[PDB]
C-alpha cells in the first residue's frame, strides 16, 4: 500500500481480472483490486500487445514512413499518417499549399466524427445502456421521449420504435444472441428506464447505417477508408475545375460538403442529445465517479490553427494544467527534452538507465518481456501480474515528470480555461459546457419530471459522464470545423490557387544529410507526436507517443499511476465478478491498444 | 438458424474490422442480425474476461466443424508468444484451440493471409501469417489492408449461401474478388499504353489524371478489386484520388522497396 497523488493504493483487498478488455481497439488486460465493500483501492492497467513500427521504420525513406505508421490503426485512420508527413516536412523545413492544409483539416475532423460517434454507439453505449430492458419499452413512450430528448429528429414516430423493437425480440428469441451474448444484462448498474434504452439501440442501428457515409470524405480525398493516402508535402488529390479527369473537381467538393451537411446533422440531432440525456440520468442517480487525473492534471499539444502554421489560432488551443488549477495553463513544446519524456520502468522494455525518462527524439525500443517474482502463475500463463515490476508493452510518458490526462475531456478543459483567460479561438467550446451543463442540471431534469442539480462544470467535466459528454462536444464542434474549412477550400481554389503539392525537397539529393522533426496532432483519443530524426536519405530514429500510451500507462519510476488506473480507484462495484462499473469508464477514455504500444 | 462465426483478432491494427462495417450490399446490420451469428468479437461484444472466454467453448461445443473462424491479424513466435496476450496466456494457443473445430478459417487481411506491417523487416515479434501456423485445415486468405468491404462481405455471403469455400488461386484467395490485376482495368490504362505519365506530384499530368507509373503505382502486380469494385460503395480508389497502388494485397508489399519507386521493365506491363 502507498499514497499517490491523491489516491491511497492498496492491494491487499480482494483481487479481480479482467482480460480480455472488450470493446475496445486492441489487446488489453485489467486488475483491480476491491475492498471490504466492494470499492476499486487498487487498478493495474497492461498493455497486452506490441508490433514495434519503430523498429520496422529504422533505415526506411522519410516518405514512406506515414503508410508504416498509418497501421498502427485503422480505427483512428490517417492521424498517425497525418503525424508523420508532419513530422518529416518540420525536418526538411516543407511549408505544404493551402489546400493540402485544409484538406487534410478536413480529413482530420472527419476522422474526429466518425471514431467519436461509432466509439460511443458502438463501443460505450452497452455500459451505459441494457438492451433486454429495451425489450419492454413502449413504443408510444419511446416517441415521446425522442421528441423531448431531440425535437428535430425526424425518426420519431411509434411505430418506428415498435419495428426496431420487434426485430430485437426476433433476434433474442432466436436464441443466437451473438454480440450480446452473455451481457451483464440486469444489472442494478443500468440506470436508465426501458424507453430510453429502446431510443438509444435504435440509434445504435441509425449510427451503423450512416457510420459509412461520412467516411466517403477519406474515400474522395484519400482513395480509400480505413488507411486513406497521404503524401509529404501535401496531398495526392490534384484539382482540376475545367475536368472529370482530375482527382478533385467541384463535383467532388459537392459531395464532399453533402457529406459534412449529414454529420451537422447527426451530431446535432443524435449523438450529443443522446449524451446529453443518459449522463444526466446517471448523474441523477450520483455517478460520478471515474474523474481520476482529469480533476488535476490534463494536457494537448493544441490543434486547428484558422491560420496555418500559427499556433496562436489554435481552435482547439492546448497547454498543460496542473493540480487541478484552470486559472494557469502552461505552455507545452514538443521540441522540450525536458518536457515530453518516456519512462520504461514497469514496461516491458530497456533502457540504459531506467531510472529517467527518454525525450521520443532520444527514445529507445528494445522488448524486454520479463515478469517480476511475486507474479502468480508463469510466463506464458499469467493468473495474477506483478505491478511492483515490469507489467505492461505500453511506455509511461510524463510531463515534466507529471502524470497527465490526455483526450476530448482534456482538450476542452483547456478550451475552458483558455476561454476564461481571453482567448477567443475557444469561444465555441466555452459555449457548448455551458450549453451542456444548463441541460443536464436544469433543462433536462426539468422535461422528465426530475429534479434540478446545481453542479459546475469543475465538479461534472471530471467524471465518466464529463469525458463522454467531451467526446460528443468534439464531434460537433469539429463537424462545424470543417464546414468552415470546406467554405476556404472553394474559395481559395476559386480565386486560382490550385496547389495541392510542394515538392521542392521530395529529392532525397535535396535534404540536409542530418535532420530532426516533430509532427503534433490532436488525434481523437488525445495528444499524438511523432519524432524523426533523418540521416543520409533514411530514417535514423522513429518515436510515437500516441494518447493511449498517456492515459493507459503504467506506473512511472516514481511509481505514479495513469490516466485508466487513477479513473478506477475509488469506484464502488455492484458485482465483483461482473466488470460494469470497470468497463463503463476504461471505455469512456476510448483506449485504443494498437495505438498505446505501436 | 444463423451460422456462428467467431471472430478472432491477433496482432493487428483493426483496419479490417472497421471495412467490414462499411459494407453498403449487404450492411453490415444485415450480415450481423440476419445471416451470422456473431459469437465472439472483442471490437463489438457486450462480454468481457471470463464471460467472453466462456462464449467459445460454447460455440465450440454446440457448434462443433459448423462454425466459420475469422481471424484478423497474426500471433508473435517471439517474446515466447506474449508479445500477444489473451487471457493471460499468448494469443496462438487461442488461434490453435478454436481452428481445432472450425467448419472454415477466413484470415481476414494481409495481417492473417501475410504478415503485413508487423511482419516487415525485421519483424521484431516474429510475427506470423494464419495458414503457416495452422497448416491441417481449409484457410482463405482475403488479403489488402484492409480488403475492400464488399469483398469482405462477399465473402462471407458466398460461404453462407453455398455452404461450400469459394474457388481459389494458387495463393488461395477466392478468383471471384483477386483475378485481376488493378492495372488490367484501371481508368488510367489508356494514358499508360499512349505513355503518358506523372513525373512530379501536382504537376500538369497529375492535374489531366495521368498515369502514376513512374510515381510508384504497383497497380501492374498487385491483385485485387479495386479498378472495378472500388471503395467504400464505389466512391473512389487509390488511383483515382492521385496516389499509386502500394501493393497493399501482395504478400510482403511492406519490403519490396519504396513505394514511389518504379517498377522496372516497364515493357512486361
Ligand atoms: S500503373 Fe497504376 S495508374 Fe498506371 S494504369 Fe497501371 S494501375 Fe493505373
Ligand atoms: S494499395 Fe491496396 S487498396 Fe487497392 S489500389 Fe492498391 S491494392
Ligand atoms: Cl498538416
Ligand atoms: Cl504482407
Ligand atoms: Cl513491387
Ligand atoms: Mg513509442
Ligand atoms: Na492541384
Amino acid at each position: 500500500a502507498y499514497a499517490t497523488q491523491g489516491f491511497n493504493l492498496d492491494d491487499r483487498g480482494r483481487r479481480i481480472v479482467v482480460d480480455p478488455v472488450t470493446r475496445i481497439e486492441g489487446h488489453m488486460r485489467c486488475e483491480v483490486n476491491v475492498d471490504a465493500n466492494n470499492v476499486i483501492r487498487n487498478a493495474v492497467s497492461t498493455g497486452t500487445m506490441w508490433r514495434g513500427l519503430e523498429v520496422i521504420l529504422k533505415g526506411r525513406d522519410p516518405r514512406d514512413a506515414w503508410a508504416f505508421v498509418e497501421r498502427i490503426c485503422g480505427v483512428c485512420t490517417g492521424c498517425h499518417a497525418l503525424a508523420s508527413v508532419r513530422a518529416v516536412e518540420n525536418a526538411l523545413d516543407i511549408r505544404i499549399p493551402k489546400n493540402a492544409h485544409l484538406i487534410r483539416e478536413i480529413m482530420a475532423k472527419t476522422l474526429q466524427v466518425h471514431d467519436h460517434a461509432v466509439h460511443f454507439y458502438h463501443l460505450h453505449a452497452l455500459d451505459w445502456v441494457d438492451v433486454m430492458s429495451a425489450l419492454k419499452a413502449d413504443p408510444k413512450r419511446t416517441s415521446e421521449l425522442q421528441q423531448l430528448v431531440s425535437p428535430a429528429h425526424p425518426l420519431s414516430s411509434a411505430g418506428y420504435f415498435r419495428d426496431i423493437q420487434n426485430r430485437l425480440k426476433r433476434f433474442v428469441e432466436s436464441g443466437q444472441l451473438g454480440p450480446f451474448m452473455n451481457g451483464y444484462w440486469g444489472s442494478k448498474a443500468y440506470v436508465l428506464p426501458p424507453e430510453a434504452n429502446l431510443m438509444a439501440v435504435t440509434h445504435y442501428l441509425e449510427a451503423l447505417d450512416l457510420q459509412k457515409e461520412w467516411v466517403k470524405i477519406h474515400t474522395i480525398f484519400g482513395g480509400k477508408n480505413p488507411h486513406p493516402n497521404y503524401l509529404v508535402g501535401g496531398v495526392p488529390c490534384a484539382i482540376n475545375l475545367d475536368a472529370a479527369s482530375a482527382p478533385v473537381n467541384m463535383e467532388r467538393l459537392s459531395f464532399v460538403k453533402a457529406r459534412i451537411d449529414e454529420i451537422i446533422e447527426f451530431n446535432k440531432n443524435v449523438y450529443v442529445p443522446d449524451v446529453l440525456a443518459i449522463g444526466t440520468l446517471y448523474k441523477q442517480a450520483g455517478w460520478l465517479y471515474g474523474g481520476g487525473l482529469a480533476a488535476t492534471n490534463v494536457l494537448d499539444y493544441g490543434e486547428y490553427p484558422n491560420v496555418a502554421y500559427n499556433k496562436s489560432t489554435d481552435q482547439l488551443p492546448g497547454g498543460a494544467i496542473l493540480n487541478g488549477n484552470w486559472d494557469e495553463v502552461f505552455p507545452v513544446d514538443p521540441r522540450d527534452s525536458q518536457q515530453v519524456q518516456e519512462f520504461v520502468s514497469h514496461s516491458w522494455y530497456k533502457y540504459a538507465d531506467e531510472s529517467v525518462g527518454l525525450h521520443p527524439w532520444d527514445g529507445v525500443t528494445e522488448p524486454n518481456y520479463v515478469l517480476g517474482a511475486n507474479t502468480k502463475g508463469t510466463r506464458t500463463r499469467i493468473e495474477q501480474i506483478d505491478e511492483s515490476a515490469k507489467y505492461s508493452w505500453i511506455k509511461s510518458p510524463r510531463w515534466r515528470g507529471h502524470a497527465m490526462e490526455v483526450g476530448p475531456l482534456s482538450r476542452y478543459i483547456l478550451a475552458y480555461a483558455h476561454a476564461r483567460s481571453g482567448n477567443k479561438y475557444a469561444e465555441r467550446p466555452k459555449e457548448q459546457l455551458e450549453y451542456s451543463a444548463q441541460m443536464i442540471n436544469s433543462a433536462i431534469p426539468k422535461a422528465l419530471g426530475l429534479p434540478e442539480t446545481q453542479y459546475t462544470l469543475k465538479q461534472l467535466l471530471p467524471s465518466t459522464i464529463g469525458r463522454t459528454l467531451a467526446r460528443a462536444l468534439e464531434s460537433q464542434y469539429c463537424g462545424e470545423m470543417m464546414h468552415s474549412d470546406w467554405h476556404d477550400l472553394v474559395a481559395n481554389i476559386r480565386a486560382g490557387d490550385t496547389a495541392t503539392a510542394n515538392v521542392d525537397k521530395w529529392d532525397p539529393a535535396t535534404w540536409p544529410l542530418q535532420a530532426k522533426g516533430v509532427g503534433t496532432v490532436a488525434a481523437p483519443r488525445g495528444a499524438l507526436g511523432h519524432w524523426i530524426r533523418i540521416k543520409d536519405g533514411r530514417i535514423e530514429n522513429y518515436q510515437c507517443v500516441v494518447p493511449t500510451t498517456w492515459n493507459g500507462s503504467p506506473r512511472d519510476y516514481k511509481g505514479q499511476i495513469g490516466a485508466f488506473e487513477a479513473s478506477l480507484m475509488n469506484t464502488p462495484m455492484v458485482n465483483p465478478e461482473q466488470p460494469v462499473e470497470i468497463l463503463r469508464t476504461l471505455h469512456s477514455f476510448d483506449p485504443c491498444l494498437a495505438c498505446s504500444t505501436h | 438458424p444463423r451460422t456462428p462465426v467467431l471472430w478472432l483478432h491477433g496482432l493487428e491494427c483493426t483496419c479490417c474490422s472497421e471495412s467490414f462495417i462499411r459494407s453498403a450490399h449487404p450492411l453490415a446490420k444485415d450480415v450481423v442480425l440476419s445471416m451470422i451469428s456473431l459469437d465472439y468479437d472483442d471490437t463489438l461484444m457486450a462480454a468481457a474476461g471470463h464471460q467472453a472466454e466462456a462464449i467459445l467453448e460454447e460455440i465450440m461445443t454446440k457448434y462443433k466443424g459448423n462454425y466459420i473462424l475469422a481471424v484478423e491479424g497474426n500471433p508473435p513466435l517471439n517474446q515466447d508468444g506474449m508479445s500477444c496476450i489473451i487471457g493471460g496466456r499468448p494469443f496462438i494457443e487461442q488461434l490453435k484451440y478454436v481452428a481445432k473445430d472450425a467448419k472454415a478459417i477466413i484470415s481476414w487481411g494481409s495481417c492473417a493471409s501475410w504478415g503485413c506491417v508487423q511482419a516487415a523487416k525485421p519483424n521484431p515479434t516474429q510475427a506470423t501469417p494464419v495458414h503457416k501456423v495452422i497448416t491441417d485445415k481449409p484457410i482463405i486468405k482475403v488479403p489488402g489492408c484492409p480488403p475492400i468491404a464488399e469483398v469482405m462481405t462477399g465473402v462471407i455471403t458466398y460461404m453462407l449461401t453455398f455452404d461450400r469455400i469459394p474457388e481459389l488461386d494458387r495463393q488461395g484467395r477466392p478468383k471471384m474478388f483477386y483475378s485481376q490485376r488493378i492495372h488490367d482495368k484501371c481508368y488510367r490504362r489508356p494514358h499508360f499504353d499512349a505513355g503518358q505519365f506523372v513525373e512530379e506530384w501536382d504537376d500538369e499530368s497529375a492535374r489531366k489524371g495521368f498515369c502514376l507509373y513512374k510515381m510508384g503505382c504497383k497497380g501492374p502486380t498487385t491483385y485485387n478489386a479495386c479498378s472495378t469494385t472500388r471503395w467504400n460503395e464505389g466512391t473512389s480508389f487509390p488511383i483515382q484520388s492521385g496516389h499509386g497502388c502500394i501493393g497493399c494485397s501482395e504478400d510482403g508489399f511492406w519490403d519490396k522497396g519504396s513505394f514511389y519507386d518504379r517498377l522496372t521493365g516497364i515493357s512486361q506491363f
